[PDB]
């Protein structure tokens, strides 16, 4: 009766249409792979974790199954199961899956694609958790440069890699750099209003730059950044 | 009961008709390949809502309320090849030249021939009604029949009776490619009657209906033979309140109806969606309750209409359930979400004319049917009045139009009436807003 | 004292496949109308067996009645006490009042005249419809006009269901509410204001099963009986229609009732019925609470209820209740009895309610109209059918009136 | 108590064909899936009319669904409940549970996900294979470790196919079992072993026509549903599948059972049927006889069977039967019954027997094991398929020690 | 009056309870399909003592003080089909997996789920009951859940009230053939608590009752429909003197039934008999007197029990007539000679508990019930302990036992318990030889 289990019953029946479908049809699997991300989403919730892999083992097999393969198909599958087992708190696992991941794409074409600044990106951050700053350093570079090429400079995902920088050349006592990247984000995202980008984001860089700042010896600056987080935070109550 | 003539002009309308017949008669327990129920046994049903008796026998064919009219022969032969003895082949009139995306010949041209011998089979028809509620004029608003003498028609039928709804449920120009390079001109000029002279134009769009047969009906080519389905379930779900006198079934006539659906004299062009979009598999454990029924008629890929129905503003919505339903409460209340989720029309407080029908559809067990009147529905009309300066500014094909009897002062009078009409709904935008 | 009924509309229609499937329970009557109290009051006798009840069912959208008059009950109701009509008082006020309206209202009094020159001591109308439709709404208020104007000194009950206040299920219904509330208000001695939000959540709660119209309509079937059963199983404390005016109404305008029953062969122990008769979601409508304090409460309990109890049951009920200022401590409530229950249950009860919440439903249905009708928002239905805005205009100041009369009985 | 079932292998699905054309007879089901008793069992109640079943037609080599979802019963299993993919488990048990088997384990586990989540009371597992190809046993074995790994307090039973003890029918088919019966022994609560030697037999002396796979079936397809039929026709003692380990299984390790079934719409008086139940060459396997005593039989008796009559009749047939030293005089027989036949039948009985001789089916697959793995006889599809030599030795000492089991179980 | 709730466990509790109510409620007058009774008019004899009165219309539902709790859900859905309205179905406790010849479910398991719920329904009966003085147990000694939470029950149900009796009418394994594989096992299990903290166990044996149908009774097949209709006339005949009220009733309440039954805290294991066992084909002048009934009750095969009577000693006997009686001296005086010919105990001088009911069964007109609580109910017992150490030198079945929380010492412990038992007959034998 209880709101979760009506989102699970929803999610399954999807799921099992879905499935039905490419059972008629074998070829429609990226379909069932969307579907399938949701109903997984809602087993983590609810912590049943083996559950929400073999739906995305499903999906895999159903990829690899295809006459014509498609790596990208490979990648993304790959890329859910690395993000379920870094929720799952398995994080060497979720580092061997966005490996795998990059390693379908670089075989094939695939190289400069959306996806593949996307795992580079959550790879380098488990990197900064597994406490290697340079492989996190260069994978989020080539994010970094990949987003640059696909979106312009002047986008959300652009920033977000600025950040995620700064935030990992602030944890290494990088203050300088962590400045360079933090100030580029905030100078990308002022640029962005719309439904493209929450406020949130913008009171996040304020915050990042405050204690950037105030490790600078810069606590005048510090103060009114953290001062301006608090303006964006309070201004989203309306 | 309140009868109801189902007129079908154009090809585009009449190939609706050929499978909208094929359904209602098939609804009723009618054979629509002879006209004749199953021997003995009465038709399920009020089969005299849109049917007439025809031999006093009980075993005899009803013959439909439907004139079927066209200026190209080959439409309704092959119609007279797929009905039988069901249609009036009285009423199944039919031409030899054909108008050809000239509306200026559906209109003012061989249309006008047929026209003192349509009208003596729409009087044969009325006066054979009990008393007669609507008509339900079948069409396309992009020929040069369909648009051409359906907006002759209908300006030839209220002007005569006046007291009669006029639903026309017609078929809009897809967007994606224009089935004549006429198009966009014979739109504008049907939108002086289905504006003026229609009581409302149920719109349809063959965009919109290739969508909801290919990602909703799991085929790979949508043929017109689905198209004129995915209508049809549509034109024998907002007509199932007409035809059946159930258990607790919302007896909704066209007046009935438009009352609900048309807010001021000028705002009268209604979208339609339909649920559930299962596909005839038998998905029998993926059959849809009423709380996500309601939310797949709501997606803006599920209108039969062109536009995003959520980018824009529901001014007016009437949502036909049809079928076996066990959770009046839990109807209604998905609605009560619907009307927080939905972009309404505060200029008006609330609006969901909410039809049942015990009587289920034939594809379907529980079947829902949209009304929506939009203000989207002028960002169609938006594109069509943009194609037609576009062929304006060049004073586009030639002497076509104006040979036959129109003049260039009367074709800025119907761009400006079609401007009035989109400016209508832009009126109702903002200040709905 | 034989009541008359009126069953106009598809909404009161499907009530009287109910009431009088429920008042031939109560009577003890088979389906056909033979025999199987004071059977007088609804049921003309014809003949010695034969009982065909003081009914017109009269209807626009004739498939109604087809319902009722093809299955089981064809034999029951008379058929010069009926009017069938095509087209259907298309949810249009102006259709109902004055289109198909005056098509059928020489037809509608000449068969009430018909029925109650067969009486013989006629005493009310239990005119049964909606404030919502075209021909519950529409051409019930023409019928109040012409039978006020027929019988003005004979009380004139009206047993609406009001819009729901969850969604409209209609389009154009804050328009037929207003334009009939104006009627009712100005011939009904006292209405009964039902609605089907309350009509679907004490019938959920009832029975293990979802509901429909034909469920919703058992609960105001009996409220429809309940309050004239005290008129026909007399018991104690008779109370006829006459004193539904003189003891519920206390100023000339407020005369709309919120109306409970009690228990929702079932017995109940009878202290814990006047505490579920007086529940505040057991009344029938979404009256208001929190700023809403009673004006004149009544309390129908028939059946095996002693009347003993009510000095310890219903003296602790009214206070628990909350009356205007100017209601004396322990009096406000008006009390009856009958002495049988009806079939199905063994001691039920009724609360006729007068309350400033029903100006809530009142203010609802002004709010509604605030809007749609200063910009024409569904109008030209009505003045391309006779009636302008000016007339639909002084239907809102009496409700904005009314509404200000609750307001001012606090 | 909803029994989930998997019909893994080309041995299971053409069960399943058998199965499910006699579930849907002793449920009274059309072969559509609607309807023409607990039928919330084998099947799940989709909408009112339609019942699919609560199977999984786990395959490879799709050709055999495509018998049974080709002709007359596509409409009855849902496709979300299925998988079929190319490669076929090429007969050998590390394509079933390595190469093959992790490609649609993902897929098996969350379509028996997507069909206990349904489910309101699941109790058990009708895994139906063999144990003698590579789907069945390899693609078994494998079902039977990741069903225990998320299921563990669920009762799993194996209605296995023995290899054939006449001829072989497969080459590699003695690794096969080795490497199931290990993971039979691991995971599943309570195996039937079926022989086809035995099949082919009591198939011939019920026929008069030369019995062919699926007239072998309807032998097990009985027993498959006798065995949960006490469990969904109720009737007096009843037995669930609980019961089926706590009686029948005495050690950890002899949980592999010997069932007969009886008569073999036929009639039987009954002194007679308990002595075709329990006659030798009723079971269903080529147990050993001559040195073999029982451990824990079961009579499971159908239909118009009252229990009056297993006071005089079952009470001779266990002094007739030879058990082990450590089970009673009159005990180690537990009964059961259902107060429905199966169709076609009016008394039948079922006959569940935990014995030493299910061990010389033990000794034959370990002594055809002896020589052919040592001599690396068809090892090399193992090794170079995921399964090396220590796996499959180790497999071996299980066994070894299985067949002692039974040997110190006397 | 003196309440008393009969609480059914176990599908061989239930279905003799089934029959019970059938029974009770017939004998009362009351309709076993509805549970109220002929309208207006009040039920015949005392009804409150097994009933409680639901609605105050008198013509309103009885519904029975009893509890049918097992934990699969097949037998109390037949219960529900074959009662309507007559149980109150809070009471009707149902599970989904069931038990299975596992005490160990029964007792420590699943049993122990439905515990808080069905202790929270002895509760409801006897706070609702005037005051209760027996709970009579309905379940067998043989099963998983009969056995087994029979054994939980009693052991959950002295513990918390303790003041008052229950009279376990139970039925053991038959020796001729066991019904459950771990039969003498659940047994052993069970007479912990049916010697412990039950005050008495009415036996009954599936042997006994089938020739007892057999032979006297005189049908081929005796069904399990006949077995819970002897032991039922039984059940129904030793509650005679609790339920009704009469002329000269002797009202034994179930304390007055077993001060007269019970020597010592570890003899309280009754046997039962009944006569006649006339058939049901009318045998009117083959009825028997009260001089030959009584020689019919003490015969061998007359009792409800695997044991022979007379072989043994009746340590204390109660024979409870029912029905109407003409000659009180020519009764007493049969017994007289019965006080000779049977083999009693000095250790007791005479123990004959004399009941009369003046309301007739409803099968028989003169109907006499015996409980003897033998001697010789250790040696059904000896052959359970013999069956037990069959299946404990081996260390039968499995884990099975063991996994759901039992040990390996605790088994022994309910063997020697069982031991206690067997001796303390052994040791009322040869003491009262
Ligand atoms: N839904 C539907 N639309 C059609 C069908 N056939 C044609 N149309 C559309 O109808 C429009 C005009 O065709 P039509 O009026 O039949 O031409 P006319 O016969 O020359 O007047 C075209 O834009 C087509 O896209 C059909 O079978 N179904
Ligand atoms: N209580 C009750 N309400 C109903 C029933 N049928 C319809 N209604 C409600 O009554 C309102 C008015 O509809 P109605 O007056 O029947 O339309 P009309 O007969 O065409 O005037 C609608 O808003 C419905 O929600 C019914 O059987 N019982
Ligand atoms: N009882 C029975 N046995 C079968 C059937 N089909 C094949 N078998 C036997 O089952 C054994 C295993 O074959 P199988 O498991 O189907 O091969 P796989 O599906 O490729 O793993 C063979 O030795 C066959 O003798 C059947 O329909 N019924
Ligand atoms: N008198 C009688 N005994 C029964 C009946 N059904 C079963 N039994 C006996 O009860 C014993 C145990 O069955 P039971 O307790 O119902 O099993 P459970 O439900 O798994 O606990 C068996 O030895 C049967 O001989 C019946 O209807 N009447």
């Amino acid at each position: 009766d209880t709101a979760l289990e009506r989102q699970i019953a929803s999610a399954s029946r999807s799921v099992e249409e879905a499935r039905r479908l490419a059972y008629h049809d074998p070829i429609r699997v990226g379909a069932l792979v969307e579907q399938i991300s949701v109903l997984a989403d809602l087993r983590q919730k609810e912590g049943d974790f083996r559950k929400a892999e073999s739906l995305y083992r499903e999906a895999l097999f159903r990829a690899q199954e295809l006459r014509k393969q498609d790596p990208d198909l490979l990648t993304g599958i790959y890329s859910l199961l690395a993000h379920l087992y870094d929720r799952w708190g398995r994080m060497d696992k979720a580092a061997e899956f966005y490996e795998l991941a990059l390693k379908i794409s670089a075989e094939n074409g695939l190289e400069e694609s959306d996806k593949v600044a996307t795992i580079k990106n959550n790879l380098a951050m488990i990197f900064k958790q597994l406490r290697k700053f340079e492989r996190a350093e260069g994978y989020y570079c080539e994010a970094l440069e990949t987003f640059q090429r696909l979106d312009g400079e002047q986008s959300a995902r652009v920033a977000s890699v600025y950040n995620n920088l700064g935030v990992l050349y602030y944890s290494h006592m990088d203050v300088d750099r962590a400045q360079v990247m933090h100030e580029r984000a905030l100078a990308i995202r002022q640029n962005l209003h719309e439904g493209q980008m929450d406020p949130a984001d913008l009171s996040q860089t304020f915050i990042n730059l405050g204690a950037v700042y105030k490790a600078a010896g810069d606590f005048q600056k510090a103060e009114a950044c953290v001062d301006r987080a608090k303006r964006i935070r309070a201004a989203m109550n309306g | 009961v309140n009868n109801t003539i189902v007129v079908s002009i154009g090809q585009a309308g009449n190939q609706i008709a050929a499978s909208f017949w094929k359904t209602v008669c098939l609804e009723h327990g009618i054979d629509p390949l002879t006209g004749q129920t199953a021997p003995g046994v009465a038709p399920r049903g009020n089969w005299s809502s849109f049917f007439s008796k025809l031999g006093e026998s009980s075993s005899g064919s009803y013959v439909p309320r439907a004139i079927m009219v066209d200026l190209e022969p080959s439409v309704i032969d092959n119609v007279k090849a797929t009905s039988g003895s069901l249609f009036n082949p009285a009423n199944l009139i039919s031409r030899t030249e054909g108008a050809g995306g000239n509306f200026a010949v559906g209109y003012l041209g061989a249309g006008r021939e047929v026209l003192p011998e349509v009208m003596s089979r729409l009087d044969y028809e009325i006066d054979k009604c009990d008393n007669v509620g609507g008509i339900i004029v079948l069409h396309a608003i992009g020929g040069g029949t369909g648009s051409g003498f359906g907006a002759l028609l209908i300006e030839s039928l209220k002007e005569k009776y006046g007291e009669i709804p006029v639903l026309s449920c017609a078929v809009l120009p897809s967007p994606q490619v224009s089935s004549v390079v006429t198009e966009p001109y014979n739109t504008v000029f049907a939108l002086n009657t289905l504006r003026r002279s229609a009581d409302a134009c149920l719109i349809f769009d063959n965009e919109a209906l290739f969508d909801l047969a290919h990602r909703k009906w799991n085929i790979e080519s949508p043929t017109v033979d689905d198209l004129n389905l995915l209508i049809t379930e549509a034109l024998a779900g907002i007509t199932a309140s007409m035809r059946f006198s159930g258990f607790l079934t919302v007896e909704i006539t066209l007046r009935e109806l438009l009352t609900n659906l048309v807010p001021q004299p000028s705002l009268h062009f209604l979208m339609c969606a339909f649920a559930p979009l299962t596909p005839p598999d038998r998905s029998k454990f993926e059959e849809l309750g009423i709380e996500e029924m309601i939310k797949s008629l709501f997606d803006n890929g599920s209108v039969f209409a062109a536009c995003s129905p959520m980018e824009g503003r529901f001014l007016s919505t009437a949502v036909l359930y049809r079928g076996i339903m066990e959770d009046k409460p839990l109807a209604d209340a998905a609605l009560a979400a619907m009307r927080e989720k939905l972009p309404l029309t505060y200029w008006i407080p609330t609006a969901f004319k909410i039809g049942y029908v015990e009587q289920p559809g034939i594809s379907h067990r529980k079947s829902m049917v949209l009304l929506a009147n939009n203000t989207e529905i002028a960002r169609v009309l938006d594109r069509i009045c943009h194609n037609f300066d576009k062929l304006w500014q060049r004073k586009a094909f030639a002497n076509w139009y104006l040979n036959e009897g129109m003049s260039e002062e009367q074709i800025n009078v119907l761009r400006a009436s079609a401007q009035e009409l989109v400016q209508s709904y832009q009126v109702a935008e903002e200040s709905g807003a | 004292r034989e009541i008359l009924s009126i069953h106009v509309g598809q909404c009161g229609n499907q009530i009287a496949d109910s009431f009088w499937r429920l008042a031939l329970r109560e009577h003890g009557l088979t389906e056909a109308g033979t025999l199987k109290s004071n059977m007088e009051v609804f049921f003309h006798k014809v003949r010695d067996g034969k009982y065909v009840p003081r009914a017109v069912l009269v209807d626009l959208e004739p498939g109604v009645i087809a319902r009722i008059e093809g299955g089981d009950m064809s034999q029951l109701f008379d058929e010069s006490s009926i009017v069938r009509k095509i087209p259907g008082a298309a949810n249009n006020w102006a259709r109902g009042y004055n289109v198909e309206g005056e098509k059928v209202i020489d037809q509608i009094m000449n068969v009430i005249d018909s029925a109650v020159e067969k009486t013989k001591g006629l005493q009310g109308f239990l005119m049964t419809h909606s404030i919502g439709g075209g021909s519950g709404s529409g051409l019930g208020s023409l019928i109040l006009e012409r039978l006020r104007q027929a019988y003005p000194k004979k009380r004139i009950f009206t047993f609406s269901v009001v819009p729901s206040p969850l969604i409209s299920d209609s389009a154009v219904e804050p328009y037929n509410a207003i334009l009939t509330l104006q009627r009712i208000l100005d011939n009904a001695d006292g209405a009964v204001l039902l609605d089907n939000e309350a009509l679907f959540r004490i019938a959920k709660a009832k029975l293990n099963r979802s509901p429909n119209y034909m469920d919703l309509n058992n609960i105001i079937a009996l409220i429809v009986s309940s309050v004239t059963a005290s008129l026909r199983f007399p018991g104690k404390l008779n109370t006829d229609l006459s004193e539904f005016v003189t003891n519920l109404v206390p100023f000339p305008g407020n005369h709309f009732l919120t109306a409970s029953f009690a228990p929702m062969q079932v017995r109940t122990n009878f202290p814990d019925l006047a505490r579920e008769t007086f529940a505040q979601d057991n009344f029938t409508a979404a009256i208001d609470w929190q700023q809403g304090v009673y004006l004149a409460a009544s309390a129908l309990f028939r059946g095996d209820v002693k009347a003993k109890d009510v000095d310890e049951n219903m003296a602790t009920i009214r206070k628990s209740l909350n009356y205007a200022s100017y209601m004396p401590a322990s009096g406000g409530l008006k009390l009856g009895y009958a002495e049988t229950a009806p079939e199905g249950f063994a001691s039920s009860g009724l609360a006729l309610v007068n309350h400033t919440g029903i100006a809530a439903v009142f203010e609802r249905l002004i709010a509604q109209f605030d809007i749609m009708f200063d910009n024409h928002a569904y109008t030209h239905w009505y003045e391309n059918a006779g009636v302008s805005r000016d007339m639909m205009a002084k239907a809102r100041n009496q409700i904005a009136t009314l509404a200000q009369s609750y307001r001012d009985a606090s």
